[PDB]
């Protein structure tokens, strides 16, 4: 009753996911049941500082929602013959959950991820997803693209370790190299 | 599997000769055995035929498709029915003066 | 008939979501079984057609081999057995994805290192022996195709049996068990609500009696 009366007045909600907490995945924030009713008010600041933040945030939300929809069928049907695009989306979402969403609060590198670092990591992850979808649409088999772009996958998974103390100009340059490396590796 | 690239025939002498001319199998240098285990239906024994079929369909054999003439497979029909594994597949090749009958097809009987 | 889940509002929600998931999985697996059994019927038809084709091809190839043997004057069985050192015809397994199952389908392969034929040194009927070799090569190709068909048939039949077993299990065990569990949990929650109502009614009666006494 306390939370169902709170939800009527609160404008944000970060409901804890029991499954994500059992997996020792922190923060165990339920992505489906959480919300923030300032995502429309805060466009006045996103479009001024980081113009692409809303579109990429919606893209990540859509990817996670699609993965959540597909995971039920995966569990109920063994998931042997997913389409290449569906496999790419589910792998990208698993990577997002493991690297972007997961955050070791006590770790020195990920103690406080600044907004610019979060935006850059979102750029990297969405760019990986778009590159994977483009590769699948090119006709090449995702089973081979996995080995071909394992280097890029490890690079985006280790972009989490970019220490924010390096400075906004320095870190944003490091990410720009990673995205540049991403496009170059797309020739595989 | 990768090692499965081999074809085994246990048919009659004429069919075995024809398939050997086609070049189905090879003689193993280490095992001193060949996949072209020619065995007449009237010669040898039913126990020998069953043992050969078991060796070819089990014991980590490299045969992908087991070729048994309908006449010879009829005598080992119990073993053929028992061989319910997906691989290696078994076929009932017609034999001279012994045409293939749909009723004698063990695998087609599952329909 | 019912699970041992402790009746709570959270447990009721979890079990209702489980019932919805089980019903969705039942519909999905029933449709999958329908698609795979249509494909199974198609594969059975192709199996029958290929069986007739094999019945024809074996007869014609045996006739060709007998003609070659008659032309050569002796059976080529000894030469064929002697030339069995290496294999010229091999089958490479391919895990072709058909529908939602990775059915294994064979693909024939050949090598040039075993190009030797039994006609070498025969001295008679070389053209006939070569023609018989070509006919039996085509025959072996047809049998590899039929073996791929038959392996796909066996795999698909096994998967269809498993899927239909799961569909029937969901329809007759999981859905009845989960529905009974929902009914039991709802009844227990209603009983708890009734008990709380009685306790509050007793408190209200005591308060009203005290107010009247004042």
């Amino acid at each position: 009753p306390v939370t169902t009366a709170t939800l009527g007045i609160t404008q944000v909600f970060w409901g804890l996911d029991k499954k994500l907490a059992q997996r020792k995945h922190f923060p165990s924030i339920n992505t489906s049941v959480s919300y923030s009713k300032y995502t429309n008010v805060l466009n006045k600041f996103y479009d001024s500082n980081y113009p692409e933040f809303p579109v990429l945030r919606d893209r990540m939300k859509e990817i996670l929602s699609n993965a959540e929809e597909l995971e039920q069928v995966v569990q109920l049907v063994g998931k042997s013959a997913l389409s290449d695009s569906d496999k790419i989306t589910l792998d990208v979402a698993t990577l997002i959950k493991e690297d972007f969403l997961q955050q070791n609060g006590y770790s020195t590198y990920d103690a406080f991820c600044p907004i610019w670092k979060t935006f850059d990591m979102m750029r990297a992850f969405i760019s990986y997803h778009d590159e994977a979808q483009k590769a699948v649409a090119n006709g090449a088999n995702w089973s081979k693209l996995a080995d071909s772009t394992g280097d890029v996958k490890h690079a985006v998974s280790s972009s989490k370790f970019f220490e924010p103390s390096r400075g906004e100009k320095e870190v944003h340059g490091e990410f720009e190299k990673l995205l540049s490396t991403m496009q170059e590796r797309f020739a595989e | 599997a990768e090692k499965r690239t081999l074809i085994a025939v246990i048919a009659d002498e004429d069919t075995t000769t024809g398939l050997l001319l086609a070049g189905i199998g090879q003689i193993t240098p280490e095992t001193q055995e060949k996949n072209f285990f020619v065995y007449q239906e009237g010669k040898t024994t039913k126990e020998e035929i069953t043992d050969k079929f078991n060796h070819f369909t089990e014991e980590r054999d490299d045969i992908a498709i087991l070729l048994i003439n309908q006449h010879i497979a009829e005598n080992i029909r119990a073993r053929v029915d028992s061989f319910t594994n997906a691989f290696p597949a078994i076929l009932e090749i017609p034999s001279k003066d012994h045409p293939y009958d749909p009723e004698k097809d063990s695998v087609l009987k599952r329909v | 008939n019912r699970e041992q889940v402790f009746p709570t509002r959270m447990t009721l929600g979890l079990m209702k979501t489980k019932l919805k998931g089980a019903n969705q999985g039942y519909s999905l697996l029933k449709r999958k079984s329908e698609a795979l059994t249509k494909r199974f019927r198609d594969i059975t038809k192709r199996i029958d057609d290929a069986k007739q084709k094999m019945g024809r091809v074996m007869q014609t190839a045996a006739f060709s081999l007998a003609e070659v043997s008659y032309a050569t004057g002796e059976n080529i069985g000894y030469q064929v057995q002697e030339s069995v050192s290496t294999a010229r015809f091999k089958v490479r397994a391919r895990q072709e994805n058909v529908s939602g199952v990775y059915l294994s389908q064979f693909e024939s392969y050949i090598d040039p290192e075993i190009n030797d034929f039994r006609l070498t040194g025969l001295g008679r009927g070389g053209q006939q022996v070569q023609r018989a070799k070509e006919i039996y090569s085509r025959a072996v190709e047809t049998l590899v195709e039929l073996a791929s068909l038959q392996t796909a048939f066996i795999i698909l039949d096994e998967v269809i049996k498993v899927t239909n077993r799961r569909v029937n299990a969901i329809e007759h065990v999981i859905i009845p068990r989960t529905e009974n569990t929902i009914a039991y949990i709802n009844s227990e929650l209603d009983e708890l609500d009734r008990e709380e109502f009685y306790r509050l009614k007793k408190v209200q009666e005591k308060k009203q009696n005290e107010t009247a006494k004042l």
